[PDB]
């Protein structure tokens, strides 16, 4: 298969900016390249076809350029309605393949996450399991490293995270990391902590609680 | 600007597996060259055979297939039929344009080999009156349809003034062709021996006159 | 007016088969190239295959190794996508698309196909009690439910500000888990009553958990 | 089925211009590329450029960027190539060729082609010269005679033997271009007892110049 690599995976922009997204094919695709826009929960929408043609009804601020293996989608005057995800489609060979995508999100000032840790509830422990929840509230940018520490021991493979979409009012993000253990394993250690690393904080913030007490 | 070379001609028999190749002068033929193969049958009828290096065009028999063997693109015919006799052109894409190869005339033997009947004609006295002289060399009944013509004047090769027609097929499916040696009446008078050389399958057939 | 409506989506056991249909209107599928595209939860776009109008050829991504069969009935002006031996990676929103010049000009709404051996189960709702700055966070852990979705409201709906209901995550158990949090002033802890309203229609589960220190 | 019907032959002087058409039918016009190819002398192909019929986007071979102009018309599903500032170097057969871009990137359907002849030559009748042998005596029971139809314009010329009486053993070769004019040859093979005891005569006709010439072939 032909490998399409889009760059960057995500880009921060402001209304009015000139934005450029690139797509690189592993080999020459004869300009058989299309570009699509996709918004959450909706089907994609064509923007550009044959590498450089503006599809019918598409705002002229969108334009495609390139040939060979290098292609670029340019949005000349970023509009509020332009914040979405963009994909290239390659048809220079069957099967057709898409790039990984490029999410264009709203740029705003650096906002440090307010961190909170929740111990498992007595009612859940009673059922045999233990979920410890770490909350990172209203932060920007998106990148955040959340590490779990049980009695100073770094955890791996037993946590899952979830992030909200950018808030419509303050353009920040929220994240939750859930450490899941059996009651048995949970009772084998006392100190439970989540260390959060983010651009908005001097050095890593650590939230913890001594088990039970 | 890049040169694409193909074998001039190839001869096979029904049932045979034949391989025509296509070479790029820039380097190895790659999938980015989108190797394309086109079949030119008699009466200037073109039909795509292979596209995108190895994709058989819809409708094309399963016996045709394309690929990359070594650093060249190739068209393999597995069980060559008589219907497959034609000229096969190769085309490679170089980022923004196509360059064609010289084509390969493929012969699928449907009759015994046949040597060319050669006939060389001196210039007429009528034409000499115009101070010009034309030697006419007719070449008929040869199969397969590929020959090379050469001229000689008094034992030495002539490198200028000759012109030969591209072989065309006659009613019996063999081929015919013609060559011309253009001289002034002076040159015709100054020399005494002229020969028309026709080489077919490596053997030279010759006609001379005084 | 061109329209594409797909149906056939739903719950399927691993190893089972899916039969999706795409009812077209405003044009004749007989004269257009029709494709099938899909998108797994939170992932990029993937091309499944197409059906050529010129001779009936069907081309698919080799990845599907003969499991996918695309067909069409001109008398019903419907295109079909069939897939056998379904696996977890086949869980996705499947789209039907019309092709003009190799770009997709029209799309259906999308049918979700979920591949899983999980059984319907209502969630357990556990509290994420306040720690006890002038701001505190509290919430609910809506754990172990199948299938999606689950709705979460606070104080019957009279509390929207500062609420973050995170996207669900698929645990290795085949069940879903999710958290809804809210930040409130620290002073109100006691004075104001916070209740998260969880609803999971497939299991008829309606839970109202009061959250307190 | 798909068909690409091109317009008829052309004959013009240098400096002129020509616009060839290709009527594509039997499929969706905007869904395949249309290429224009130039065939010189009857062999050797050259790609001129391509056009995407959905919006007329074009890619020209730089060798022809100033000679050809690719154009398309969607209401009648026809492609066109306009050649300008013609010289004799532009005489060749032009082909229009469809190209898929979905899965088999093949140049599948080709038009029958359009012959373009660019010359500053005026209509001129041929001079007919006899081709008689004189290598010696009869080296076989058969003897081959011919007639050189030299310097005519434009093509073609017809040729018969003994007004059509001798039909067997007749070969009329293709024309070659000698300094702007055409030349061709025809021959007939008859029994040696037949000539010169019995007359053999070549009947040449040049329709364009409304000329007819009968050349009796006699021994050198």
């Amino acid at each position: 298969d032909i490998q399409m690599t889009q760059s960057p995976s995500s880009l921060s922009a402001s209304v009015g900016d000139r934005v450029t997204i690139t797509c690189r094919a592993s080999r020459d695709i004869k300009s058989y390249l299309n570009w699509y826009q996709q918004k959450p929960g909706k089907a994609p929408k064509v923007l550009i076809y044959y590498a450089t043609s503006l599809a019918e009804g598409v705002p002229s601020r969108f334009s495609g350029s390139g040939s060979g293996t290098d292609y670029t989608l340019t949005i000349s005057s970023l509009q509020p309605e332009d914040f979405a995800t963009y994909y290239c489609l390659q048809h220079g060979e069957s099967p057709w393949t898409f790039g990984q995508g490029t999410k264009v999100e709203i740029k705003r000032t650096v906002a440090a996450p307010s961190v909170f840790i929740f111990p498992p509830s007595d009612e859940q422990l009673k059922s045999g399991t233990a979920s410890v929840v770490c909350l990172l509230n209203n932060f920007y940018p998106r990148e955040a490293k959340v590490q779990w520490k049980v009695d100073n021991a770094l955890q791996s493979g037993n946590s899952q995270e979830s992030v909200t979409e950018q808030d419509s009012k303050d353009s920040t993000y929220s994240l939750s990391s859930t450490l899941t253990l059996s009651k048995a394993d949970y009772e084998k250690h006392k100190v439970y902590a989540c260390e959060v690393t983010h651009q908005g904080l001097s050095s890593p913030v650590t939230k913890s609680f001594n088990r039970g007490e | 600007q890049a040169v694409v070379t193909q074998e001039s001609a190839l001869t096979s028999s029904p049932g045979e597996t034949v391989t025509l190749t296509c070479r790029s002068s820039t380097g190895a033929v790659t999938t980015s060259n989108y190797a394309n193969w086109v079949q030119e049958k008699p009466d200037h009828l073109f039909t795509g055979v292979i596209g995108g290096t190895n994709n058989r065009a819809p409708g094309v028999p399963a016996r045709f297939s394309g690929s990359l063997i070594g650093d060249k693109a190739a068209l393999t015919i597995t069980g060559a039929q008589t219907e497959d006799e034609a000229i096969y052109f190769c085309a490679l894409w170089y980022s923004n344009h196509w360059v064609f190869g010289g084509g390969t005339k493929l012969t699928v033997l449907g009759q015994p080999k046949s040597s060319p009947s050669v006939n060389l004609f001196p210039p007429s006295s009528e034409e000499l009156k115009t101070k010009k002289a034309t030697l006419v060399c007719t070449i008929t009944e040869f199969y397969p349809g590929a020959v090379r013509v050469d001229w000689k004047a008094d034992g030495t090769p002539v490198t200028q003034g000759d012109e030969t027609t591209q072989p065309s097929k006659q009613s019996n499916n063999k081929y015919m062709a013609s060559s011309y040696l253009t001289l002034t009446a002076e040159a015709w008078e100054s020399h005494s021996s002229y020969s028309c050389h026709v080489t077919h399958e490596g053997q030279s057939v010759e006609k001379s006159l005084s | 007016e061109v329209q594409l409506v797909e149906s056939g989506g739903g719950l399927v056991q691993p190893g089972g088969s899916l039969r999706l249909s795409c009812a077209a209107s405003g044009f004749n599928i007989k004269e257009y190239y029709m494709h099938w595209v899909r998108q797994a939860p939170g992932k990029g776009l993937e091309w499944v295959g197409l059906i050529d109008p010129e001779q009936g050829n069907t081309i698919y991504d080799p990845k599907f190794q003969d499991r996918a069969t695309i067909s069409a009935d001109n008398s019903k002006n419907t295109a079909y996508l069939q897939m056998n031996s379904l696996r977890a990676e086949d869980t996705a929103v499947y789209y039907c698309a019309r092709d003009t010049a190799a770009y997709f000009d029209y799309w259906g709404q999308g049918t979700l196909v979920t591949v899983s051996s999980a059984s319907t189960k209502g969630p357990s709702v556990f509290p994420l009690a306040p720690s006890s700055g002038g701001t505190a966070a509290l919430g609910c852990l809506v754990k172990d439910y199948f299938p999606e979705p689950v709705t979460v409201s606070w104080n019957s709906g009279a509390l929207t500000s500062g609420v973050h209901t995170f996207p669900a995550v698929l645990q290795s158990s085949g069940l879903y888990s999710l958290s809804s949090v809210v930040t409130v002033p620290s002073s109100s802890l006691g004075t104001q009553t916070y209740i998260c309203n969880v609803n999971h229609k497939p299991s008829n589960t309606k839970v109202d958990k009061k959250v307190e220190p | 089925e798909v068909q690409l019907q091109q317009s008829g032959p052309e004959l013009v002087k240098p400096g002129a211009s020509v616009k060839i058409s290709c009527k594509a039918s039997g499929y969706s016009f905007t869904g395949h590329l249309l290429n224009w190819v130039k065939q010189s002398h009857g062999k050797n192909l050259e790609w001129i450029g391509l056009v995407h019929p959905h919006n007329g986007a074009i890619t020209y071979n730089q060798k022809f960027k100033d000679k050809a102009t690719l154009t398309v018309d969607r209401s009648s599903t026809t492609a066109y190539i306009e050649l300008v500032r013609l010289t004799s170097n532009d005489s060749a057969v032009y082909y229009c060729a469809r190209e898929d871009f979905r899965y088999h990137y093949s140049m599948d359907y080709w038009g029958q082609g359009t012959s373009v002849t660019v010359s500053s030559a005026k209509t001129t009748p041929p001079s007919v010269y006899p081709l008689a042998p004189v290598c010696g005596d009869t080296t076989g029971s058969s003897v081959t005679l011919g007639c050189l139809v030299k310097g005519y314009f434009p093509e073609p010329v017809t040729l018969t033997w003994n007004s059509g009486s001798l039909s067997s053993g007749v070969h009329t070769f293709p024309a070659v271009l000698q300094s702007d004019l055409y030349t061709l040859s025809s021959s007939v093979t008859v029994t040696s007892s037949t000539w010169p005891s019995q007359s053999v005569t070549c009947n040449v006709a040049h329709p364009a110049s409304s000329t007819k010439v009968d050349k009796k072939i006699v021994p050198k």
